[PDB]
RNA sequence: GGCGACACACGUGCUACAAUGCCCACUACAAAGCGAUGCCACCCGGCAACGGGGAGCUAAUCGCAAAAAGGUGGGCCCAGUUCGGAUUGGGGUCUGCAACCCGACCCCAUGAAGCCGGAAUCGCUAGUAAUCGCGGAUCAGCCAUGCCGCGGUGAAUACG
RNA sequence: CGCGGGGUGGAGCAGCCUGGUAGCUCGUCGGGCUCAUAACCCGAAGGUCGUCGGUUCAAAUCCGGCCCCCGCAACCA
RNA sequence: UCGCCUCCUAAAAGGUAACGGAGGCGCCCAAAGGUCCCCUCAGGCGGGACGGAAAUCCGCCGGAGAGCGCAAGGGUAGAAG
């Protein structure tokens, strides 16, 4: 429960945030709830085994094994029978959010090839931020000696900030590299 | 390309109308045949009428035309696909 | 272990394991092993994690490399394209640039042979 | 959490080209990392690695 | 190979000298 | 300016697809022909192209000159690879009034097609065929992989 | 208007019954053999399936209308 | 054409004819059944690797226009989903 960013959030993120927009109540503060990682894998339609290795990999980097999304409706143009698994998706929060998030900023992102920044337009207008990854081996637990194929994910970041600039601020001061 | 230390080469009958304009006060249209010639910094901004083989083509000159000979910008044959 | 980008090389050898880096080969490399005073003919499978972080942070921080390098070549052409340069028309609409004839084989710069019809 | 099925998530120590990364709280302690960023290389502490001809040819 | 200008064997072929064919 | 255009089609070629092979070090063995408007030894700068200097020879006297295969030692380990060197970026060098169109060459990065080629089809009977270097003409330079010559090592097989 | 079969690369014909996947002969194109052409040999291209709507996840394929085609039939009067 | 179902014709109870207007049925399901607990849609707008109008994710908006094996009608999330 002592996680450094949870620490750094309360001491030196909240203050700089209160004094930047000016908040009557302590709850009106932008708070960081429920970052959610979603691996869209049509790349496992007929091969079921592609998923079970994918999830052992994703759990290794989140400490939760993910739940498996299954196919909403049946769509023809891609194979897609109406019940199949087409990806993994894990909701992690509440100190598991943090030990994941803190790790991502230190090691994962700076390991991304060519990294000129995180495009700062992914604010969905009600103050949450999503981004997408290409390869899985940018995390520390992935050895390049266990990647059967390269595949990435979408990352949701939910935030109680009613607007985007407060979402912007909460994440910057949290240490998010923008442009 | 051009041997460095030997030029760089601008046909001096052309240079003679640009240091005659950039360091003059008059600065307007020009019309040459010398495509063998390298370029500015002292012609950049003028409008030279280059020659292709058949007639005189207008070119405006900028700083990304660093040291490109004057014919790199007035090509010599016509295609337009089909 | 990993170098510019990730570009993990391994077993083969240490002098060639650097050819397989983009932006480097046989010349920009065989020098940078005496810059770290490192025997070439050893193998990236066995070499001290010490002498790895000399190279890793030598080369990334020596010159333009795999990512930023391809980054450079790219906008070097949109510089020649979008500008009207002759050498860049042979790019804007896709042909050989420097020299050669096009009444015959350009099949590297010109794509596979697209036969049409004869008189 | 559902006891059983999760990775163990012990505190860790992790490295980079720079000094050690402290917090780390991870599955599989003691991992190494080619690039973490608090550097003053790599984009934080920005630094680099039209221009040419007006210099080289200018007198020649 | 007789056309790898960056080797001794190819510089002989072309007839030139350099770093890979000195004198 | 063009003869150097490029959706494409054919002829003659070069370099390859590799381990009888690639690379690097050291070390040998030729012939013919050119060259004082030139060939440049040797010294110095330069990774080098080249640039400084500079000695000799109208040349069996001096120079282009290193012949290459080979030899020796060693590295690569069957990999689209240290195979292969196409395309493209950047930096130069010399010829020449001038090198964008449209030159040769050196260097750094790039490493593409290609894993013996469908129907078809060519040359060669002995110092020949294969394979390896060298010179000359033209010629400022050069698009020479071309042409005419030179020697190095050196097969296969013809019942008919 | 009546019953029945049909419309598919340039020609002619499969495929539709039984939804997923368009095939055969010829022609056309590129290249071979030939002095040359045909023959012959080696490669290649080439189509939304009359049409509109509906059905389904998916329509040459199943359904409705329309439109052309062939066929049969209009007898007592 | 011939039996069964749905709508209309049908004149606001029921019923109602024509070689009147339009469609379905001759099955299916061992879970598509019983029950207990839980969940709530289509669609639109913004965001997000390979994701394209629509594979998956996250946000707000969405009272039922979704779903209910198959035709239509009635019904239905306070569930029949
Ligand atoms: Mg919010
Ligand atoms: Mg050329
Ligand atoms: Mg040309
Ligand atoms: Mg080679
Ligand atoms: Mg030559
Ligand atoms: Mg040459
Ligand atoms: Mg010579
Ligand atoms: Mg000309
Ligand atoms: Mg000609
Ligand atoms: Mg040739
Ligand atoms: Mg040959
Ligand atoms: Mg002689
Ligand atoms: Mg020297
Ligand atoms: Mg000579
Ligand atoms: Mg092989
Ligand atoms: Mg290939
Ligand atoms: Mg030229
Ligand atoms: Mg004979
Ligand atoms: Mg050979
Ligand atoms: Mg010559
Ligand atoms: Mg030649
Ligand atoms: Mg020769
Ligand atoms: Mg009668
Ligand atoms: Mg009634």
């Amino acid at each position: 429960l002592d996680v450094a960013l949870k620490r750094k959030y309360y001491e030196e993120v909240r203050p700089e945030l209160i004094r930047r927009f000016g908040y009557q109540n302590v709850w009106e503060v932008p708070r960081l709830e429920k970052v959610v990682i979603n691996q869209g894998l049509g790349e496992a339609k007929e091969d079921a085994r592609i998923l079970e290795k994918a999830a052992q990999e994703l759990a290794l980097i989140t400490g939760q094994k993910p739940a498996v999304t299954r196919a909403k409706k049946s769509i023809s143009n891609f194979k897609l029978r109406k019940g199949m698994p087409i990806g993994l998706r894990v909701t992690l929060r509440r100190d598991r959010m943090w030990i994941f998030l803190e790790k991502l900023l230190n090691v994962a992102l700076p390991r991304i090839r060519d990294f000129r920044g995180l495009n700062p337009n992914s604010f969905d207008g009600r103050g949450n931020y999503n981004l997408g990854l290409r390869e899985q081996l940018i995390f520390p637990e992935i050895t390049y000696d266990m990647v059967d194929a390269l595949r990435g994910m979408d990352i949701a970041v939910v935030t109680t900030a009613e607007t985007d600039e407060e979402a912007r601020a909460l994440l910057e001061l949290l240490g998010f590299p923008f442009r | 390309p051009r041997s460095l230390k030997k030029g760089v080469f601008v046909d001096d009958h052309l240079l003679e109308k640009v240091l005659e304009l950039n360091a003059k006060g008059e600065k307007r249209l020009i019309k040459t045949w010398s495509r063998r010639s390298t370029i500015v910094p002292e012609m950049v901004g003028h409008t030279i009428a280059v020659y292709n083989g058949k007639q005189h083509v207008p070119v405006y000159i900028t700083e990304n035309m660093v040291g490109h000979k004057l014919g790199e910008f007035a090509p010599t044959r016509t295609y337009r696909g089909h | 272990a990993r170098i510019a980008g990730v570009e993990i090389p391994r077993n083969k050898r240490v002098d060639v394991a650097l050819t397989y880096i983009y932006g480097i080969g046989k010349a920009r490399a065989k020098e940078a092993l005496e810059k770290t005073g490192i025997n070439p003919a050893t193998r990236v499978k066995d070499l001290t994690e010490a002498e790895v972080v000399r190279l890793r942070e030598y080369v990334e921080n020596t010159w333009k490399l795999e990512g930023e390098l391809r980054a450079e070549v790219a906008a070097n052409i949109k510089r020649l394209m979008d500008i009207g340069c002759y050498r860049g028309l042979r790019h804007r609409r896709g042909l050989p640039v420097r020299g050669q004839r096009t009444r015959t084989n350009a099949r590297t710069r010109k794509g596979p042979r697209k036969t049409v019809a004869g008189k | 959490m559902k006891e059983g099925i999760h990775p163990k998530l012990v505190p860790a120590r992790i490295i980079c080209g720079c000094g050690n990364v402290i917090e780390t709280y991870s599955t599989k302690p003691e991992i190494y990392v080619e690039v973490c960023s608090k550097c003053h290389p790599f984009y934080t502490g920005q630094q680099r690695f039209v221009e040419r001809f007006q210099r080289r040819y200018g007198d020649s | 190979g007789k056309g790898d200008r960056r080797t001794r064997r190819g510089k002989i072929w072309r007839g030139t000298y350099g770093k890979y064919r000195p004198r």
